[PDB]
C-alpha cells in the first residue's frame, strides 16, 4: 500500500502545495448553491441542469470493460453540458497558483478537464460535477477572494500591481472590497447579478503569505527550498540523459 | 552589469512613473507593489484616439461597421494604464500600437528584405560557358555580365524586340551584387557590384568565411519588394534565375535559347542556389523563402550585429530581437494565425531592457565563476555538461525571477507568463551558449529555466506554451531521426517548435550566442552572412531592434510602394 | 528476453510467455496483416456517386456543375457493380481481392490484392485502382457517352488531379495521401483518432490497442526503434497497447469506481515499487523520497500504462473525450512530482498534452480529440504513447462532440469495423 | 491474349512465347524483386560523414557549424561499421539484410530486410533505419559525448527534421521522399534519368529497360493499367521496354549506320504494315494513303518502339543526350504526317517532348535530359513511354553535359550498379540470370 508524498520541499510554500494537491484544505467561508450557480453564469439559480445529450440510462452504452468498470459521474450519467469555473490568482501571494489548482482538480475530482495558464486556471467538467469542484474552490483556503477572482473572460490581473486595498485588478470590475468584505455582483463573464454575493472578508497580507503556494524573494524564496530545486535538477538530468539513451 | 541595470530602471520610470499621453501616470516608485487604476479607457492614449477617429470615419464612409472599441466585451481597452515601450539599448519610446507589424514599415521591410533575397553561385554557370561553348570567362566578361544583370534583374529586356518592362521607379530596391573567396578575382570586380569580404569583416572573421567557402564566387540577389509583396517567397529563386539566364545569354552572345542555357537554369534554380529557407509540409504548406523555413542559424547570419560588434551578448540579443519580431509577430502571429496577433509576445524580448539586464548579469556571473568564459574566445570556454548548464541556467533564472519580484513594474510590464518565460529562458540559454560554445547546451539551459520557472511561480506560459519545453530537455541531445539536430540547423519547422510563440527568436539567439562567444564570423552559413553585409538594403540588419523603433516613429522608408501609379 | 502475458480488453488471459520481440511490426504476422489490409483497402460511397452524378455536385465544398446531370441507379445495381469492380481490381483469378457490398448497397469495401501493394512503392494503388475500377464499371454499365465521361470520372475522383487528393470524390481509406506526411515514416501515423474509435466499435481498449499498433508501426518505419530503442518501444506497445500482464486492465479496474488521475498515480507507483522497477534513491529532510528507475525502458512502459489507465478512468468517468488532453498532461506531471522520476517518454507525453490541450480549447486550430493523429503537428511529438489514449478517449465519449465519430468516420466504421483483426486487435496479435 | 519473345540488349533470344500479362509489375516476380530492392536499399557516403564531422559542413549548401569538429576515422573503420550497421538494420538473424562496403570503404550499400518494407506503408524505412544504424554505430564506436550527439546525428541526417528531407546529409536512395510526389502512385516515377543510366553502366537499352520497369510499375500503381488499359501498357512495356521480338534491336540495327529519325519511321511503318497492324483505310486525291490501326494498342506499342529506336539512332549518332527531346517530338509528329495515325500515347509522347525540349533549352527550368523523371512536372505526361528514352539518351552521352551521370548519380552508380537484376533487367525478367 503506497502512501503518496505529492511534492518535495520543506517550506510553508511546499507544505501548502501538498495541502492543495491532497485536497486537505481548510474551509474558510460559505457559499449557497444558488449563489454559486449565479456567479458561474451557466443557468438560472435553482434551475435544472441543461443537457448536451440524453441520460446514459436512456440511450444506453456500448458494452466494454471500461464503461462497466469505470463509474460515470452524476453529471455524465445525466448528460450535462460540459461547463467551467475559471480563476485568476495574484502573484502577490494568492493562496492558489495555476498548476496547483489543476493538481487539486486532477487528484481529488473525477471526470475533470483542468487547464493551466499564467493568468487563468480552468476546470471544465459536466456542469453538476464542475459545481462540486467549484464549491470547494470557492469556500476553502485555496481561494482568497481579494487576491483571486472568478473570471471566464478578460482575466488580466495576476501580474498587475495590487490595488491599495489589496484587491487584484479586474478590467470588468466583477468583485471588489465593500465594507471590509468581498462582494461579487456580476457573474464570471461580467453579466450583472440580481443579487450580490458576499465572498467574505479577505485574508491579511500576512495570512496570504502563510497560505500561499507561490514562492517570492520577499516571502519564501524558491532558491531557499533546496529540495524543490533539486527535484527540478533531477527531472532535468534524467529527461536529458534518457533522451540521448534511455538507460 | 551595472549600466544595463540602470537602463532597465530608467525604462520602468519612463513606462510607469511619468505620464504617457493622458494616462495620468504622473508619479510613483518602480518598486511599489500597489497602484491606482484610473479606468480612463482608450482615450488616454493618443494613438488609440487617432485609431478610434479613423475607425468611425471609415465605417461611416464605406457603409459597413469597422473599428469600434466599444465592441470589446465588458469595457474598452485601457481600464488600467496604457504605457509605452522603450526599444532595448535605445532611448526610443514607442506607442504600443506602433510595434504591431501591420503598423510598422520597418518590420514589414525586414521580412521583405529576407523574402526577396537568394544567393546563386557563379562558378557552375562559368564552367558551363567554358565546357559547352568554349567561352573564356574573365573579370571583364564578369563585370559586363553584372552590368547587364543589374539592368535585367529589376525586370528589363536584353534580347527581344517589343518588350514591356517594370518601371524603374517601382523597383529601385532591386539589385545584384557579388562576393568571392577568391581575392584575386575580388580585386578585379567593379566595386559597384562588390561585397568586399576583406573590407566588411575583421581579419579573423574574413579568414573564417573565406576558408569556409573557398575560392568560390556568388551572387547576392534582391528582387523587387513590390514583386515579393504581390507574390510569395518561392517567387524569389525563380525570378533571380530568369534574369541570370537572360543576362548570361546576352552578355556571352549565346544562342538566345539553346541546350547550354538549360544547364545555367538548373545551376541557378537548384544546383548552385542557396535559399533563405526550404519548403514546409502540407499542413503548413509553403514554398521556399518563407519564415517557417528560415533556420535559426540562417537568421543569426542575416542579422549583421556579429560583424560590427565585439560584444557577444549584444550580438545574441539583436538576433533575439529580430527573431522574436519575425517568427512571432509576422510568422506565427500572421502567416500561421492572424488578427490582433502577437506583438507583445515579441516586444517582451526587445523592449525595456529586461532581457538585457538578465543576460548581462549572467555574463558577469560566468566571467567571475568560469575565468572569463563569456568573453570572446575559442579556448576560454567551459566544456558543455549537465553540471555547467544547471549552474548557469539556475543562477540566471533565479536572478531574473527575483528582478521581476523586486520590481513590480517589470512584472506588470511582462504581464503574460509566456513573456516572462521567453525572457528568463532566453537569458539562461544565451548564457549557457556564451559559456560553452555549444548551442545545444544553450537549449538545455533554456529548458531548465522553464522547469525552474514553473516550480517557482506555480505557472509558466499560456495553455500550450510548454509543449516544446516539456519535450525540450529530452530532445536536446536526442539523435533520433525527427528529434536530433544542432540548434544552428533547427528552425520553425523542427517538429516541437512548429506552433508556439515565445521560443523561436530565443533559439536563434541561442544559436548566435554559441558563436558570438567564440568570435565566429557566422553561426551556420557564411554565404548569408556576406550576402547581408550590405548597407544598400533598406533595413539595417546590424541594428534590428533600433530599426523597429525607427518604424514606430514613422521614420523608416520601405520599398515597394505604388504611389507612382496611384491617382491624386 | 522480455516476455509478457497478453490479456484481452475484458482482462482475460489470451497467451502466456510472449517474447516482446515477437510483437514488433517487423516480425508480427498479425500486425503485418493489419498493415497490409489498411494499405490495400478503400471505401467507396455508391450513394454519394449516384447523388453527385444526378446533381453535378462533385469536386469539393460548394461545387456544382450545372446542366450535366446523369441519372444512374448506382445503389440499385450495387451487386453487379461490386462484381465488375472485383474483376477490374483483381490481378489473378482467385487471388485475395475482396469487394464487398456494405449498408444495403450504399457503399463498397474494395480490398486490392496484396500483389498491388507488393508491386507498389506505397499504398495509393488501393485508391487509384479502386477509383478506376468503379469509374470503368459505371462507364460500361450505364453506357456513358464519351463527352459525358469527365462527369462520371469526377463523380468518383472529385477534383483530382487539379487537387492533390480526390477532393469532393467518393473514395476514402483509413490512411491519407503520402504527401500529407510531416516526416519520413509517418504514413501509418496519419490516421484520424475518430477512424480508429469507429473501427473499434467504440471499445476503448481495442481502440487504444489498434492505435498503438499503427503508431508503433510508424515509429518502426521512422527508424525510431533501432537498437536499444526497439526494446524501449516494444515494452510500450506490449504494456500500454496490448494490456501486457493485465496491468492496464487491473489499474483501470481498481480505480474505476471512485478513482481520479491522482489515484491512478498511486496504483502506478505502488505497482512499480512492487515489481522492483523503481526504488528509493535518496530521502530528503522533509521525508520526500527521490526514486530511481532500475529499468528505464520498463519504467517508461509503466508510465505509458498509467497514462492510458488515467485516460480510461478520467474520460470514462466523464464519458467525455476532451478530458484526455489534461489527463495526459497531469498524469505525467503529477507522476514526476510524486516520484522524482521522468514521466512517459521523458516529458514528451506531457509536452504533447500541453499543446494538445491548447489546440483542443483555443481559437488557433486543432479541434476535438477525434481530429488528431500521430502525423498531426500538435500530437506527433510523443513516440506513439499519446494517440492511443486519444482513440480510447474518443471511444468513451457519450455525445459531447460536434465532430463525432459518426461525423468524420461514419463510412470508415461501417466499411472497416467488420474486419475481425481490426475490431479485435489484441486477440489478433495474440493469435486467436 | 498476347505473347512476345524476349530478346536481350545484344539482340539474343532469352525466352519465347512470353505472355505479356506475366510481365505485369503485379504478377512478375523479377520486377517485384527490383521494386523491393529499390524500396529497401540506400547508399551512405562514409567519406562524406567523415568530412562533415571534421569540418562541421553539414545540413545543406553553404552550411558550416564552427568549433564543433569531430575527427573520426569513418572510412578506416568501414568494415567494422558495416558489421555493426547490419546488426542494427537486421530484424531476424539470418534474414535478407545486406550491408556491403563499396569503394574501398568510402560508402555503404544498406539493404534493409524485406520485413521493414512489409511492415511499412512506403519505403522511407530504408533511409531512416539506415541513417539510424549509422548514427548509432558512430556514436558507440567513437565514444561520442552526449553534448556532441547532435553533430554526429546531423553529419548523417543533415537538416532533417527542419527540412522534410535529409538535406546536406549523407544518405541517398534511388527514390525520393513520398511528399515530392505530384500525383497518387507516383513514387516509382520519381527517379532521375541519370540514376537509371548510372545503374545501367551506360548501357542504353538496359537503361531504357530498367526505366520502363519503374515507369510502368508507376502507371500500375497510378491505376492507369486497369481493364483494357492493362494490355495497353503491357504491350508498351514488352515492346519498348523489353525488346519484344527483337523489334527495337532490329530497327536500331538497320538504321544504325546511316539512319535518321526519318528512316526509323520508314522501318516502323513498313514493319507495322507487314505485321498487319495497320492498313490503308482510304486514299486521298493526291495519292496520300490514310492508314487505320487494326489493333490500336499494338500500333501504340509500334510507335513506342519507334520512339525509343529513333532515340537510340539519333542520340547514338551524336553521342549526345540532348537529341532525345526533339527525337521524341519529331518521330511521332512525322509518323502522324506519314500515316494519318496517332503517334505514341495518342499525342502525349509528342506533347511531353514539346515541353521537354523547351525545358531543356530555355531559361525557365528543367535542365539537361538527366535531371528529368516520370514525376517531373515537365515529363510526367506520357504513360511511361517517354522517360525510358531519356534514360537511354543519357546513357549514350559521351560528355556534353554539365550535370552528368557522375555529377548527380556517382554514389548511386557505385552502390547500386553492381546489383545484377538492376544492371541487366531484361535478363532478370526473362529469368536467365
Ligand atoms: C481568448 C483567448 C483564448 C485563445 O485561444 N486566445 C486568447 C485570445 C487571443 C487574442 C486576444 C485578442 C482579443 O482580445 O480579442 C489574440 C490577440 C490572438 C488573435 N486572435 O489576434 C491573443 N490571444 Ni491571448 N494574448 C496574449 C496573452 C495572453 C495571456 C494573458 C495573461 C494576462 O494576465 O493578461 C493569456 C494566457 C495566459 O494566462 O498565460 C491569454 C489568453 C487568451 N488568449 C484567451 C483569453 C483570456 C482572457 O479571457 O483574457 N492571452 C499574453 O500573455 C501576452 C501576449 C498576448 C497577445 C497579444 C500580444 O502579443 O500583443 C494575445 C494574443
Ligand atoms: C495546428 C495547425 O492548425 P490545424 O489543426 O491544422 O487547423 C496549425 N496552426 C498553428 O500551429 C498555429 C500557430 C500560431 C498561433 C498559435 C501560437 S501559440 C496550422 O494552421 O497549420
Ligand atoms: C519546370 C519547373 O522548373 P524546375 O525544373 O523544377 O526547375 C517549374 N517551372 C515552370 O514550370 C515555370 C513556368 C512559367 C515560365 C514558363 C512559361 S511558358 C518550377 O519552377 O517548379
Ligand atoms: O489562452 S490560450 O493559452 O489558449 C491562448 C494564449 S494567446
Amino acid at each position: 500500500a503506497y502512501e503518496r508524498q505529492y511534492y518535495p520541499g520543506a517550506t510553508s510554500v511546499a507544505a501548502n502545495r501538498r495541502k492543495h494537491m491532497s485536497g486537505k484544505l481548510e474551509k474558510l467561508r460559505e457559499i449557497s448553491d444558488e449563489d454559486l450557480t449565479a456567479v458561474l453564469g451557466h443557468r438560472a439559480p435553482g434551475s435544472d441542469y441543461p443537457s448536451t445529450h440524453p441520460p446514459l440510462a436512456e440511450m444506453g452504452e456500448p458494452a466494454c470493460s471500461t464503461r462497466e468498470n469505470v463509474a460515470a459521474t452524476p453529471g455524465a450519467a445525466a448528460g450535462d453540458r460540459v461547463r467551467y469555473i475559471q480563476f485568476a490568482d495574484s502573484m502577490y501571494n494568492a493562496p492558489a497558483t495555476p498548476y496547483f489548482r489543476s493538481y487539486f482538480a486532477a487528484i481529488n475530482f473525477r471526470g475533470v478537464d483542468p487547464g493551466t495558464l499564467s493568468g487563468r486556471q480552468i476546470v471544465e467538467a459536466r456542469e453538476r460535477d464542475m459545481e462540486q469542484c467549484a464549491k470547494v474552490q470557492m469556500e476553502t483556503e485555496i481561494t482568497d477572494h481579494a487576491l483571486a477572482g472568478v473570471r471566464g473572460a478578460t482575466v488580466h490581473g495576476h501580474s498587475v500591481r495590487l490595488q491599495e486595498d489589496g484587491v487584484m485588478f479586474d478590467m470588468l470590475d466583477r468583485r471588489r472590497l465593500e465594507n471590509g468584505t468581498i462582494i461579487m455582483d456580476k457573474d464570471q463573464v461580467a453579466i450583472p447579478l440580481d443579487r450580490k454575493v458576499d465572498l467574505g472578508k479577505p485574508m491579511s497580507s500576512e495570512e496570504a503569505a502563510k497560505r500561499t503556494t507561490i514562492y517570492r524573494v520577499d516571502n519564501v524564496a524558491f532558491r531557499d527550498d533546496a529540495e524543490v530545486v533539486e527535484w527540478v535538477h533531477r527531472i532535468f538530468d534524467q529527461r536529458t540523459k534518457f533522451g540521448f539513451q534511455p538507460k | 552589469a551595472a549600466d544595463i541595470f540602470s537602463k532597465f530602471k530608467k525604462d520602468m520610470e519612463v513606462k510607469f512613473a511619468q505620464e504617457f499621453g493622458s494616462n495620468k501616470q504622473t508619479g510613483g516608485d518602480i518598486t511599489d507593489k500597489t497602484a491606482k487604476f484610473l479606468r480612463l479607457g482608450p482615450e488616454q492614449d493618443p494613438r488609440k484616439v487617432e485609431m478610434i477617429k479613423a475607425g468611425k470615419e471609415i465605417a461611416e464612409k464605406r457603409g459597413i461597421a469597422f473599428y469600434n472599441p466599444m465592441m470589446h466585451s465588458g469595457a474598452p481597452l485601457g481600464q488600467r494604464a496604457i504605457t509605452p515601450y522603450t526599444i532595448s539599448g535605445t532611448d526610443i519610446v514607442c506607442e504600443p500600437d506602433d510595434l504591431h507589424y501591420v503598423n510598422n514599415a520597418a518590420m514589414q521591410q525586414m521580412w521583405d528584405d529576407i523574402r526577396r533575397t537568394c544567393i546563386v553561385g557563379l562558378d557552375m554557370a562559368h564552367e558551363t560557358l567554358e565546357k559547352r561553348l568554349g567561352k573564356e570567362v574573365t573579370p571583364e566578361t564578369i563585370n559586363h555580365y553584372l552590368e547587364v544583370l543589374n539592368h535585367a534583374m529589376p525586370g528589363a529586356a536584353v534580347v527581344q524586340e517589343m518588350m514591356v518592362e517594370t518601371h524603374p521607379a517601382l523597383v529601385d530596391d532591386c539589385y545584384v551584387k557579388v562576393f568571392t573567396g577568391d581575392d584575386a578575382l575580388a580585386d578585379e570586380i567593379d566595386k559597384q557590384f562588390l561585397i568586399d569580404i576583406n573590407k566588411e569583416f575583421s581579419e579573423e572573421q574574413a579568414a573564417q568565411i573565406k576558408a569556409s567557402i573557398g575560392k568560390t564566387s556568388w551572387q547576392a540577389i534582391h528582387i523587387p519588394t513590390i514583386v515579393s509583396r504581390t507574390t510569395d517567397g518561392a517567387q524569389t529563386s525563380r525570378w533571380a534565375a530568369m534574369q541570370i539566364g537572360m543576362s548570361f545569354i546576352s552578355a556571352y552572345a549565346m544562342c538566345a535559347g539553346e541546350a547550354a542555357v538549360a544547364d545555367l537554369s538548373f545551376a541557378a534554380k537548384h544546383a548552385a542556389l542557396v535559399s533563405m529557407g526550404e519548403m514546409l509540409p502540407a499542413r503548413r504548406a509553403r514554398g521556399p523563402n518563407e519564415p517557417g523555413g528560415l533556420s535559426f542559424g540562417h537568421l543569426s547570419d542575416i542579422v549583421q550585429t556579429s560583424r560590427v560588434s565585439e560584444d557577444p551578448a549584444k550580438i545574441a540579443l539583436e538576433v533575439v530581437g529580430a527573431g522574436c519580431m519575425l517568427y512571432d509577430q509576422i510568422w506565427l502571429g500572421s502567416y500561421m494565425s492572424g488578427g490582433v496577433g502577437f506583438t507583445q509576445y515579441a516586444t517582451a524580448a526587445y523592449t525595456d531592457d529586461i532581457l538585457d539586464n538578465n543576460t548581462y548579469y549572467d555574463v558577469d556571473y560566468i566571467n567571475d565563476k568560469y575565468n572569463g568564459a563569456a568573453t570572446v574566445g575559442k579556448d576560454n570556454k567551459v566544456k558543455a555538461s549537465l553540471e555547467v548548464v544547471k549552474d548557469i541556467a539556475t543562477e540566471s533564472t533565479l536572478y531574473g525571477i527575483e528582478t521581476y519580484e523586486k520590481f513590480p513594474t517589470a512584472l506588470e510590464d511582462h504581464f503574460g507568463g509566456s513573456q516572462r518565460a521567453t525572457v528568463l529562458a532566453a537569458a539562461a540559454g544565451v548564457a549557457c551558449s556564451l559559456a560553452t560554445g555549444n548551442a545545444n547546451a544553450g537549449l538545455s539551459g533554456w529548458y531548465l529555466s522553464m522547469y525552474l520557472h514553473k516550480e517557482a511561480w506555480g505557472r509558466l506560459g499560456f495553455f500550450g506554451f510548454d509543449l516544446q519545453d516539456q519535450c525540450g530537455a529530452t530532445n536536446v541531445l536526442s539523435y533520433q531521426g525527427d528529434e536530433g539536430l544542432p540548434d544552428e540547423l533547427r528552425g520553425p519547422n523542427y517538429p516541437n517548435y512548429a506552433m508556439n510563440v515565445g521560443h523561436q527568436g530565443g533559439y536563434a539567439g541561442i544559436a548566435q550566442a554559441a558563436h558570438s562567444g567564440r568570435g565566429d564570423a557566422f553561426t551556420v552559413n557564411p554565404l548569408l552572412k556576406v550576402c547581408f553585409a550590405d548597407d544598400l538594403l533598406p533595413f539595417n540588419f546590424a541594428e534590428p531592434r533600433r530599426e523597429f523603433g525607427r518604424g514606430a516613429i514613422r521614420e523608416f522608408v520601405p520599398a515597394g510602394e505604388r504611389s507612382l501609379v496611384i491617382p491624386a | 528476453s522480455d516476455t509478457v502475458d497478453i490479456y484481452d480488453d475484458r482482462g482475460k488471459l489470451l497467451e502466456s510467455n510472449v517474447d516482446i520481440m515477437s510483437l514488433a511490426p517487423t516480425r508480427n504476422a498479425a500486425i503485418q496483416s493489419i498493415i497490409m489490409d489498411t494499405k490495400r483497402s478503400v471505401a467507396v460511397n455508391l450513394a454519394g456517386i449516384q447523388g453527385a452524378l444526378a446533381s453535378g455536385k462533385m469536386g469539393g465544398k460548394g461545387r456544382q456543375i450545372l446542366g450535366r446531370g446523369l441519372n444512374y441507379d448506382i445503389v440499385g445495381n450495387a451487386d453487379a457493380i461490386a462484381e465488375n469492380v472485383k474483376k477490374l481490381v483483381q490481378v489473378d483469378e482467385g487471388d485475395d481481392t475482396n469487394v464487398i457490398k456494405v449498408k444495403g448497397g450504399k457503399s463498397l469495401l474494395i480490398q486490392s490484392p496484396k500483389s498491388r501493394i507488393i508491386a507498389g512503392a506505397d499504398f495509393m494503388s488501393a485508391t487509384t485502382v479502386g477509383a478506376a475500377a468503379v469509374t470503368q464499371t459505371i462507364m460500361d454499365m450505364f453506357g456513358t457517352d464519351p463527352y459525358d465521361a469527365p462527369i462520371v470520372k469526377s463523380a468518383v475522383w472529385g477534383s483530382y488531379p487539379q487537387t492533390m487528393d480526390l477532393m469532393g470524390g467518393q473514395v476514402q481509406g483509413i490512411l491519407s495521401i503520402p504527401q500529407n506526411n510531416e516526416g519520413l515514416g509517418f504514413s501509418l501515423r496519419n490516421i484520424m483518432a475518430n477512424h480508429v474509435a469507429a473501427i473499434s466499435n467504440r471499445n476503448a481498449m481495442n481502440a487504444s490497442a489498434l492505435s498503438s499498433i499503427y503508431e508503433q508501426s510508424g515509429i518502426f518505419e521512422m527508424g525510431g526503434a533501432v537498437g536499444m530503442f526497439e526494446r524501449h518501444q516494444l515494452l510500450g506497445l506490449a504494456y500500454q497497447g496490448l494490456n501486457a500482464n493485465n496491468l492496464l486492465y487491473d489499474i483501470v479496474k481498481e480505480n474505476g469506481k471512485d478513482g481520479t488521475i491522482g489515484t491512478v498515480i498511486e496504483s502506478v507507483v505502488r505497482r512499480a515499487i512492487e515489481a522492483g522497477i523503481i526504488s528509493v534513491d535518496k530521502t530528503a529532510p522533509s521525508g520526500y523520497n527521490f526514486y530511481k528507475a532500475n529499468d528505464v525502458p520498463k519504467w517508461n512502459a509503466c508510465a505509458a500504462v498509467g497514462t492510458l489507465a488515467a485516460t480510461l478512468v478520467n474520460c470514462g468517468a466523464g464519458r467525455a473525450a476532451q478530458n484526455v488532453s489534461s489527463t495526459l498532461l497531469y498524469f505525467n506531471d503529477i507522476l514526476e512530482k510524486e516520484t522524482g522520476l521522468p514521466g512517459c517518454d521523458y516529458g514528451k507525453v506531457e509536452g504533447t498534452a500541453v499543446g494538445f490541450s491548447f489546440f483542443s480549447h483555443s481559437i488557433y486550430g486543432g479541434g476535438g480529440p477525434g481530429v488528431f493523429n500521430g502525423n498531426h503537428v500538435v500530437t506527433r511529438h510523443s513516440r506513439g504513447f499519446a494517440i492511443p489514449c486519444v482513440c480510447a478517449a474518443v471511444a468513451l465519449d457519450a455525445g459531447t462532440q460536434m465532430f463525432s465519430i459518426e461525423s468524420t468516420s461514419g463510412l470508415i466504421g461501417d466499411v472497416f469495423g467488420a474486419i475481425p483483426e481490426f475490431r479485435e486487435p489484441i486477440k489478433a496479435v495474440a493469435g486467436v
